C-alpha cells in the first residue's frame, strides 16, 4: 500500500496520510460559522456526556486571538491548543513590527501556514485540527469568515461547518442561507446559527455555545439562558408551521 | 511494482516513478488554459466549487506575480501557495538589484530551480524538502526581448514554452481541441471566446461566470483579472454564435 | 461512453440495497423460525425410529413421514441459496475500478462476499464429487437423492432375490446386522437434518450481523473527495 | 516474538516498552549479588567467577567507591558497569561537590546515576545498560541507605535484597533472617550464609568480593590537622578479613 | 496483518493514533490514586502497587509529590517518565515565581505540562509520556482546583477524580456518595471508603498508602500543605474501619 | 522487424474492443433474459414432478419435456463459453512486453482475465474427472450426458430385462425406494438447472460491470509519456 | 437506520454471554464425567470380546451390549455439537465492522472460533467422504452406521445355511481368518470409542480454558475511547 | 469473576506437572523396554515364516503366534496414545490469554504440542481413509483388523468353495503365486511391526528430551514482572 508516509505519492497522485488526518476532524464535535452583514457568529456543541467534573474553567471551544478575532475548531483537542497559542503570539508580533493589528486573512494565512509546515518533512505529523476564524479587520466593517484544514489550505465562506455530522448541518444551511441577502440582524443571525445545530445537538441548549463578534474589537460570549431563549422561540414555530 | 516508492530510486529502465505520480496529481486539479496572441496572452480556469456557500474568489487559481507576469496553477493548492510566494519574491528582488523587469523565462527559470530542491539523505550539499511539488504552472507574461510568452512548469524540473496549453482534469480533450484551433493571427477577443469555449466543452457544469475565471495580460496594462460582468457577457456573446454555425 | 454508463446504471437499479435488505429481514424472522421448525420436526422423527422394532415389513415400503422432512429441508435450502445469490448480485455489480490504492472498502466487499459463499456452500451441501475440504459439511440439499440411494441398496439385500421352479429358493438375507442397518439409515438421515439445521441457524445469524454492520461500505466502497487538489 | 520489542520508542498494545525488558534479562542472568542494611551500617556483596585461574582477578573490582561515604555493586553486563561507574564519580563532582563544597547524600547520587541510566532509554540509536546496581552509603541527615537501579532508569530503596541468577531464593533466605536491629557484624554474617547457597564454585577469599559502609576511618585519609575532615565510611574488606569470618559460621 | 500502530508519526485510515492510545493503556496498570475536591480543601489518596517483605517504604515516597508550595500531584504510570516531568514542572514553576514575583497559577502549570506531553506525540523519534496526573492546588484566581492529565496531552478539571487501576469501580463509587460541598474530613473518609472497596489484598494495610491534603482559611491567610506520615495514617486508618 | 510488427497488428485488428463490447451488450439484454427464462422453465418442470406418482410406466420412456430443458441449457452454456473466449482473445493479445515496472495496467488485465476464467469454469461445469476445488460447481454443460447416465442405471434395476424359455423377467425389483429414486433423479436435475442458472446470472452481471469499468486499461495497459527525458 | 439497529440488538439479546457460559459450566462438570463414563464403558466391553471364542452362533445376532455403547456415544457427540454451535452463535454475531485497524480483539474472536470448529470436526467425525486432512479423526458420530455396515458385509460371507444325514454338519464359506475378523470388528469399534473419547476429553478441557481466559475480548472486541479527539 | 477463576483453577489442579512427569518416567524405563521387546518378538516370528513351506494346511487356520504379536502391539499403542493425551491435557489448559506480545513461552508450548501430535499420529497409525501426507506411517494400531482382512481375502481364493477341506467337488485356484502370497502376508505384517516399533522408539526418546528441556516454559509461558511501571 501507499498510505504509509507523508512523503510518498500514490500512483494516482494522492497523499493519504494527510487525508487520514482529516478523518480525525470528523471525529471531534461540530462547529459552525455564520456571518451576517454587520456581524459574524460562531457556534459549537458541548461534549456533555460524561460529567461529574468541574464547570468553572470549562473550554468554550471558541478562543480570542486578538481583540478583534476569534477562532473555533474541531478535532484533536491537544493538537488544537498549540495552533491557538502560536496564532496568538503572531498576532502580537504583527503589531510590534507594523503598528497595525492583523487582518483576518493574514491570521488565517499564518495558521494554515503552520498546518502546512507540519506536512512537509517526515518525522512530523499533521495537526488533526480543522478551524474557523471569524472577525473584522482594523477600522473595517465587512464581516469575514475563513476555514482551515490540516492539509494547509484556507478558504472563505458565507457560512460553513466542520466536525461530525457536518454534512447534515451543511445541507440545512445551504437551503436556508441566502447568498443575495445575509441575516441583517445579530438576533436573527444567531437564530439561524442555533436552529442549525438543533439537528445534531440532541435536545437542550445545555449542549450549545454561541459567541458573537461585531466591528471595533467588540466581541462577546453568550450565556446559557440567552441561548435557551432561542431554543424556546424556535421550538414554537417548529410545531406551529 | 517495487521501484515506485523512492524519489531517489531509478527503475531498471531509468525511470523515477514518484516524480511521474507527482504529475498524476495535477490531473486532479480543474482545468487551466493559456493562449498566446500577438495582442497579449489569456488565462482561463474552471473554478469547480463543492458548495454554494463557498466564496469563489476564495479559490485563487489565477494570480499575479508582478505587473507584467501572471499565472494559473493546477494540482495541490498548499504546494502552489509556496511557489507563487517564491516566484513573487524572485521578481521583486531582481527588480531591486537591476532596476528593470525580470524576463518571463528567467522568472519561470527560478521557479523550476526551486522544485529542483527535493530529496533527503545527505550526499553533499543540502536541500530540505522530501518530495516533488504536486502542481504545474501556466505563466503568462511579457518582456521587451521576446514579447508575449506563455510557459508550462512541471515538478519534474523542466519547462517548455507554448503558443497555447491546458493543464488539469480535461487537459486530455482540451489539448486536442487547442491543437486544431490556435493560429498566430488570433486576436485577443478571439482567444477569449476560444479559451471560454474549450472549457465549456471539456468542462462539465453549465458554464456560468461563477465556475469559470478568466484573465489576461498586456504590454499596456499588465496583469488584469476579468471581473464577473465582463466574463459573464463574454459567455453569452459566446454561447450565441453556437446557434447558426 | 454515454451508453456504457447506461448499462452499468440499469444494472444497479435492478438490484438496489433495498433488494438485499429485504432478504435480511426475511432471514431475521420468517426463514429462521422455519429452520428452527425443521429442527424439531426431524428431532422427534429420530425419537420415533429409536423406539421401533424393524421387521421385513418395513423393507417393503418407504416411510412417508421421513420423506416429508428431507423434502421440507431441501425446500428451505433451495430458497436460501437463491436469496443469497440476490445479496451477492447486489455487491458484485458494485465492485469498483481495479486500483492499487483506496481499497479499504473493497476489502469489506470481498470479505462479506466470502462469508456469503461459505453459506451457499453449506446449503448447496456436499454432493458426491469433492472439494479439497472434503464433505465435513453435514448433508447437502440433495438429501432426498442420497437417502433413497442408500436405503435402496439395502432393500435389495433384504427383500431379495427369488428366482423360480417349485423344488429350491435364494434369500432374504440373513445377516441380523443388515436389518438393523436399515433402521439406522432412517435414524441417521434424521440426525443429519438436526445438525445441518442447527449449524445453518448460526451461519444465517452471522451473515445477518455481518451485513447490517458493513452495509454502508458494501454499497459505497470508495468515497470520492478531492479537497486538496484544485 | 512481538513486533514491538525491537524499538525503545515503541509501546506494545498493552503499554510495555520492549527493548527494556530484554535488557533487564541480561541482568537477571548476571552473577548473584546482595545488600543488607543494618542499624549501624550497610553491607553490599557479589560473587566472583574465574574464566581460568591463569587470570589475575585482583585487577578488576566489582564493588566500587563512588564517594568516600558511598559504594556500589552490580549484576549483569560487566563492561557497562565499569564506565557507568566513572561517569557516576564525575556527575558527583560537576553536579554537587563543585556547587556545594561538599559530597552528595545517598539519595541524590543514586538519582543522578539513574539520570544517566534514563538517557540510554528515551532515544532510538542506543541501547540501555545491561546492568542493575545496588548502591549503598550514608549521609548525615539520612542515616544509612540501600538502593537498586535498573536499566529502566527507575530505582528503589530496600532493607535487604538480591539481584542475579540465584536471587529468587537468596531474596527468600534474607526475607526470613532480617530484623531492625542486626548490627553490622551480623549483616556481614547473614550475607555470607546467603552468598553461600548462591554458588557452585568455591568459598575462598578471592572469589568473594564484599565491602561495607560503617564507621569513619581516621587512618584512611592521608592527613591530619583539620577537625571536621574525619574519614571515609566505605570499606572494601580484604581477602583476609574474609575467610576468617567464614570459619566461624 | 499490516497495522498502523508502528509509531506516533502515523494516522490510521480513520485518524487514530494507536501508539498514543497504547500509552493511554499503560495507565490501567498503575496503583489507584484519587483526588477529591472539598469546600475547604483537597485530598490526594494513592495505593502503592509494588510490594515485597523487605522494601523500605517509611522514608521515601513513590506517588505523591510537591511541585509548588501550593500545588501537589498524584502520579500513575512509568516511574522514570514521571520524574523527568516532575522536575521540569518544578523549574517552570520557579521561573514564573522569579519573573512575576508571584506564585504560579495552577491551570497555567497543568497546561504547560500537558503542552509538553502533547509535543512528544507529534514529532518523530519521540515516545509519549506513559504517565497520568492528578493535580491538586490553590491560587488566588480560582480558589481550590482539581485537574487531571493523560499521555495524549489533554487535561481537565474534576470535582472528584480517580486514575489508575479499577478506575471504573473507584470512579463509580464516588459518582455516588460525593456530596457537592462535602467537608475535608469526609473526603479523607471517602478516600479510603473507595480505595478499600477497589483493592485486592486480604486487608488494606497502612504501609500501602499515601495521603496529602491542602487546607487554608482566615487563620493563616494562606495555604497549608500536608503530606501524611506513616504514623498519622496507621492511626486515622483505625479511627475508620480497620482493627 | 517490419514484418513482426505486421503480424501483431493484424492480430489486434481481427479482435478489436468493438468485438468484445458487442459481447457485453448481448449479455446485457438478450443473454440475461434467456437465462432468467431457462430459470423458470425448469422451475415449473420441478413442480410437476413433485405432484406426480411414479409407476413402472414411467421407467419405459424418457420424459421428453426434461430433455427439452437440459438441452436448452446446454445450448446457452455453449454460446457463453464462446462469447467469453472472444473477450479473452481481445485481451490476451494486448498483454505488453514483460517488464518489472509499469504493470499497473497489466495487473488490471490479469485481474479481469481471472474473473472471466472463473465464469468459463462455471459454464464448462464440473465434468467427471476433477480439479482440486472439487465439483462445488452446480452442473456442467454436459447435464444431458450425466442425466441419461444416472437414469439409465436405475431403469435397468426397475424394469429387469429378459432372454427366452423360462421367464421374461431377468432382472428385477422390489425396493420401493428404488422407484422413488427414479422420481428424484428427474426432480433433482431440474433443481440443478434452477440453481446453476441463478448463479450464472450473478456471474454474468459481475463480468459486465468489471468490464465496463476497467476497459480503458484493458486495451491500453501502458501509456507512454516521456516528458522528463529529452 | 433505527430499525437496522433493532435487528442487531434482538440478535445479541437472544444469545448473551450467559448462554455460552452455561455451556462451559455444563462441560466443566456434567459433560466431562459422561465422557469419562463412556470411556470405561467400552473399555471393559473390549476386554470381554478379548476373552471370548467366536463361532457361527455369534454371526446370527448383533451384540446388544455394543450397540448400547456406540449409541450412548453418538448421543453425547450430538449434544456437544449443539452446545458448541451455541457458543459460536454467541461470537459470530459480535464480530465488528470490517476494518484494517483495531483488530486486536477481532483476532481473539477468530482464534477461539477456530479452536471451536476444530472441536466440532472431531465430534462430527470423519464420515465417508472427505477433507484434505483425511480421516485421522478417530470415529465419527455415525459409528453405529459404519459399524453395522462393516459387520453386515462379513455376516454374509460367513453366513448361508441348510440341513442333511443323522448327525449335524454346516455350509458357509471357509477362511478361518474371516471368522476372527468378525471378532476383531467388535473389538476395534470398541477401542475406537475409548480413544475418540480420551481425545475428546482433552479437546473439551482446552476449549474451556481458552474460553474462560479470552471471554472479555470475545464479547467486547473493540473498546471505544476517544480521549485525544474533541 | 471469582467463580470463573475457580473453574480454571480446578482444571489445572486435576492435571499438574507431576501428572505429565510421571508419564515421562514411565516412557524412560517401562514403556521403552516393552517396545524393544515387541521388536524382537516379531523379529524372530519373521525368521520362522522365512524357513517354512506353505501348503493348503496353513490356509485352514490362522497362526496364533502372530495374532499374539499384533495384539501385544495394538495394546502398547493404546497405552501410549492415552499417556500422550495426558501430557497434552497438561499443556492445553495452560495456554495464556491470546496476545500479540510476550509469546516467547507460548511458542514453546505450541512447538512441543506439535511434536506430541506427531507422535500420536504414528501410534494411531494410518487407517484406511487418508490424510494429505498419505500413509507413509508404517502400520496403524489397527494392524489386527487390516491383517485378518488381507489374509481373509486370500483364504477364499486359495481356498476353494462347495465343500470341505480335502479332494472334493469343491476346488480353488491353481496360481502357485497366490499360495506364496499367503506366506508373504504373514511375513510382511511381522516386518511392519519391527519397523513401526523401531521408529516408535526414536519418537518416544525424542519427546522425552523435548519435554525435560522446555518443561519450565511449558507450565510458566509468561513470567509477570512489572519493575518499570509503578
Amino acid at each position: 500500500g501507499y498510505d504509509r508516509a507523508l512523503s510518498i505519492f500514490s500512483p494516482d497522485g494522492h497523499i493519504f496520510q494527510v487525508e487520514y488526518a482529516l478523518e480525525a476532524v470528523k471525529r471531534g464535535t461540530c462547529a459552525v460559522g455564520v456571518k451576517g452583514k454587520n456581524c459574524v457568529v460562531l457556534g459549537c456543541e458541548r461534549r456533555s456526556t460524561l460529567k461529574l467534573q468541574d464547570t468553572r474553567i470549562t473550554p468554550s471551544k471558541v478562543s480570542k486571538i486578538d481583540s478583534h478575532v476569534v477562532l473555533s475548531f474541531s478535532g484533536l483537542n491537544a493538537d488544537s491548543r498549540i495552533l491557538i497559542e502560536k496564532a496568538r503570539v503572531e498576532a502580537q508580533s504583527h503589531r510590534l513590527t507594523l503598528e497595525d493589528p492583523v487582518t483576518v486573512e493574514y491570521l488565517t494565512r499564518y495558521v494554515a501556514g503552520v498546518q502546512q509546515r507540519y506536512t512537509q518533512s517526515g518525522g512530523v505529523r499533521p495537526f488533526g485540527v480543522s478551524t474557523l476564524i471569524a472577525g473584522f479587520d482594523p477600522r473595517d466593517d465587512e464581516p469575514k469568515l475563513y476555514q482551515t484544514e490540516p492539509s494547509g489550505i484556507y478558504s472563505s465562506w458565507s457560512a460553513q461547518t466542520i466536525g461530525r455530522n457536518s454534512k447534515t448541518v451543511r445541507e440545512f444551511l445551504e437551503k436556508n442561507y441566502d447568498r443575495k441577502e445575509p441575516p441583517a440582524t445579530v438576533e436573527e443571525c444567531v437564530k439561524l446559527t442555533v436552529r442549525s445545530l438543533l439537528e445534531v445537538v440532541q435536545t437542550g441548549a445545555k449542549n450549545i455555545e454561541i459567541t458573537v463578534v461585531k466591528p471595533d474589537s467588540d466581541i462577546v460570549a453568550l450565556s446559557s439562558e440567552e441561548i435557551n431563549q432561542y431554543v424556546t422561540q424556535i421550538e414554537q414555530e417548529k410545531q406551529e408551521q | 511494482s517495487e521501484y515506485d516508492r523512492g524519489v531517489s530510486t531509478f527503475s531498471p529502465e531509468g525511470r523515477l516513478f514518484q516524480v511521474e505520480y507527482s504529475l498524476e496529481a495535477i490531473k486532479l486539479g480543474s482545468t487551466a488554459i493559456g493562449i498566446a496572441t500577438k495582442e497579449g496572452v489569456v488565462l482561463g480556469v474552471e473554478k469547480r466549487a463543492t458548495s454554494p456557500l463557498l466564496e469563489s474568489d476564495s479559490i485563487e487559481k489565477i494570480v499575479e506575480i508582478d505587473r507584467h507576469i501572471g499565472c494559473a496553477m493546477s494540482g495541490l493548492t498548499a504546494d502552489a501557495r509556496s511557489m507563487i510566494e517564491h516566484a513573487r519574491t524572485a521578481a521583486v528582488t531582481h527588480n531591486l538589484y537591476y532596476d528593470e523587469d525580470i524576463n518571463v523565462e528567467s522568472l519561470t527559470q527560478s521557479v523550476c530551480d526551486l522544485a529542483l530542491r527535493f530529496g533527503e539523505g545527505a550526499s553533499g550539499e543540502e536541500r530540505l524538502m522530501s518530495r516533488p511539488f504536486g502542481v504545474a504552472l501556466l505563466i503568462a507574461g511579457h518582456d521587451a526581448d521576446d514579447g508575449y510568452q506563455l510557459f508550462h512548469a512541471e515538478p519534474s524540473g523542466t519547462f517548455y514554452r507554448y503558443n497555447a496549453k491546458a493543464i488539469g482534469s480535461g487537459s486530455e480533450g482540451a489539448q486536442a481541441e487547442l491543437l486544431n484551433e490556435w493560429h498566430s493571427s488570433l486576436t485577443l477577443k478571439e482567444a477569449e471566446l476560444l479559451v471560454l469555449k474549450i472549457l465549456k466543452q471539456v468542462m462539465e457544469e453549465k458554464l456560468d461566470e461563477n465556475n469559470a475565471q478568466l484573465s489576461c495580460i498586456t504590454k499596456q496594462d499588465g496583469f488584469k483579472i476579468y471581473d464577473n460582468e465582463k466574463t459573464a457577457e463574454l459567455i453569452k456573446e459566446l454561447k450565441e454564435k453556437e446557434a447558426a454555425e | 461512453p454515454p451508453k456504457r454508463a447506461a448499462l452499468i446504471q440499469n444494472l444497479r437499479d435492478s438490484y438496489t440495497e433495498t433488494s438485499s435488505f429485504a432478504v435480511i429481514e426475511e432471514w431475521a424472522a420468517g426463514t429462521l423460525q422455519e429452520i428452527e421448525g425443521i429442527a424439531k420436526a426431524a428431532a422427534e422423527a429420530h425419537g420415533v425410529i429409536r423406539n421401533s422394532t424393524y421387521g421385513r415389513a418395513q423393507a417393503e415400503k418407504s416411510p412417508e413421514q421421513l420423506l416429508g422432512v428431507l423434502q421440507r429441508y431441501q425446500d428451505l435450502c433451495h430458497n436460501v441459496y437463491c436469496q443469497a445469490e440476490t445479496i451477492r448480485t447486489v455487491i458484485a455489480i458494485r465492485i469498483p475500478e481495479h486500483k492499487e490504492e483506496d481499497n479499504l472498502g473493497v476489502a469489506v466487499q470481498h470479505a462479506v462476499l466470502k462469508i456469503i459463499d461459505e453459506l451457499e456452500i453449506k446449503t448447496l451441501g456436499s454432493g458426491e464429487k469433492s472439494g479439497s475440504g472434503g464433505a465435513p459439511t453435514p448433508i447437502g440439499m440433495y438429501a432426498l437423492r442420497e437417502y433413497l440411494s442408500a436405503r435402496s441398496t439395502v432393500e435389495d439385500k433384504l427383500l431379495g432375490v427369488d428366482a423360480e421352479s417349485g423344488k429350491t429358493k435364494g434369500g432374504g438375507s440373513q445377516s441380523p446386522s443388515l436389518l438393523l442397518e436399515l433402521r439406522q439409515i432412517d435414524a441417521d438421515f434424521m440426525l443429519k437434518v438436526e445438525l445441518a439445521t442447527t449449524h445453518l441457524s448460526t451461519m444465517v445469524r452471522a451473515v445477518i450481523n455481518a451485513y447490517l454492520l458493513n452495509w454502508k461500505k458494501l454499497i459505497q466502497p470508495r468515497t470520492g473527495s478531492d479537497h486538496m487538489v484544485s | 516474538t512481538d513486533r514491538y520489542s525491537f524499538s525503545l520508542t515503541t509501546f506494545s498494545p498493552s503499554g510495555k516498552l520492549g527493548q527494556i525488558d530484554y535488557a533487564l534479562t541480561a541482568v537477571k542472568q548476571g552473577v548473584t549479588s546482595l545488600g543488607i542494611k543494618a542499624t549501624n551500617g550497610v553491607v553490599i556483596a557479589t560473587e566472583k567467577k574465574s574464566s581460568s585461574p591463569l587470570a589475575m582477578s585482583e585487577t578488576l573490582s566489582k564493588v566500587s567507591l563512588l564517594t568516600p561515604d558511598i559504594g556500589a555493586v552490580y549484576s549483569g553486563m560487566g563492561p557497562d558497569y565499569r564506565v557507568l561507574v566513572d561517569k557516576s564519580r564525575k556527575v558527583a563532582h560537576t553536579s554537587y561537590k563543585r556547587i556545594y563544597g561538599e559530597y552528595p547524600p545517598t539519595k541524590l547520587l543514586v538519582s543522578e546515576v539513574a539520570k544517566i541510566m534514563q538517557e540510554a532509554t528515551q532515544s532510538g540509536g542506543v541501547r540501555p545498560f545491561g546492568v542493575s546496581l545496588l548502591i549503598a552509603g550514608h549521609d548525615e541527615f539520612n542515616g544509612f541507605s540501600l538502593y537498586q537501579v535498573d536499566p529502566s532508569g527507575s530505582y528503589f530503596p530496600w532493607k535487604a535484597t538480591a539481584i542475579g541468577k540465584g536471587s529468587v531464593a537468596a531474596k527468600t533466605f534474607l526475607e526470613k533472617r532480617w530484623n531492625d536491629e542486626l548490627e553490622l557484624e551480623d549483616a556481614i554474617h547473614i550475607a555470607l550464609l546467603t552468598l553461600k547457597e548462591s554458588v557452585e564454585g568455591e568459598f575462598n577469599g578471592d572469589t568473594i568480593e564484599l565491602a561495607i559502609i560503617g564507621d569513619e576511618n581516621p587512618d584512611l585519609l592521608g592527613y591530619t590537622g583539620i577537625p571536621t575532615d574525619k574519614g571515609p565510611r566505605f570499606r572494601k574488606l580484604t581477602s583476609q578479613e574474609i575467610n576468617d569470618r567464614l570459619e566461624a559460621l | 496483518s499490516r497495522r498502523y500502530d508502528s509509531r506516533t508519526t502515523i494516522f490510521s485510515p480513520e485518524g487514530r493514533l494507536y501508539q498514543v492510545e497504547y500509552a493511554l493503556e499503560s495507565i490501567s496498570h498503575a496503583g489507584t490514586a484519587i483526588g477529591i475536591m472539598a469546600s475547604d480543601g483537597i485530598v490526594l489518596a494513592a495505593e502503592r502497587k509494588v510490594t515485597s517483605t523487605l522494601l523500605e517504604q517509611d522514608t521515601s515516597t513513590e506517588k505523591l509529590y510537591k511541585l509548588n508550595d501550593k500545588i501537589a500531584v498524584a502520579v500513575a504510570g512509568l516511574t522514570a517518565d514521571a520524574e523527568i516531568l516532575i522536575n521540569t514542572a518544578r523549574i517552570h514553576a520557579q521561573n514564573y515565581l522569579k519573573t512575576y514575583n508571584e506564585d504560579i497559577p495552577v491551570e497555567i502549570l497543568v497546561r504547560r505540562l500537558s503542552d509538553i506531553k502533547q509535543g512528544y506525540t507529534q514529532h518523530g523519534g519521540l515516545r509519549p509520556f506513559g504517565v497520568s496526573f492528578i493535580y491538586a492546588g490553590y491560587d488566588d484566581r480560582y480558589g481550590y482546583q482539581l485537574y487531571t492529565s493523560n499521555p495524549s496531552g489533554n487535561y481537565t478539571g474534576w470535582k472528584a477524580i480517580s486514575v489508575g487501576a479499577n478506575t471504573s469501580a473507584a470512579q463509580t463509587l464516588l459518582q455516588m456518595d460525593y456530596k457537592d460541598d462535602m467537608k475535608v474530613d469526609d473526603a479523607i473518609e471517602l478516600a479510603l471508603k473507595t480505595l478499600s472497596k477497589t483493592t485486592d489484598s486480604s486487608a488494606l494495610t497502612y504501609d500501602r498508602l499515601e495521603f496529602a491534603t491542602i487546607r487554608k482559611g482566615a487563620n493563616d491567610g494562606e495555604v497549608y500543605q500536608k503530606i501524611f506520615k506513616p504514623q498519622e495514617i496507621k492511626d486515622i486508618l483505625v479511627k475508620t474501619g480497620i482493627t
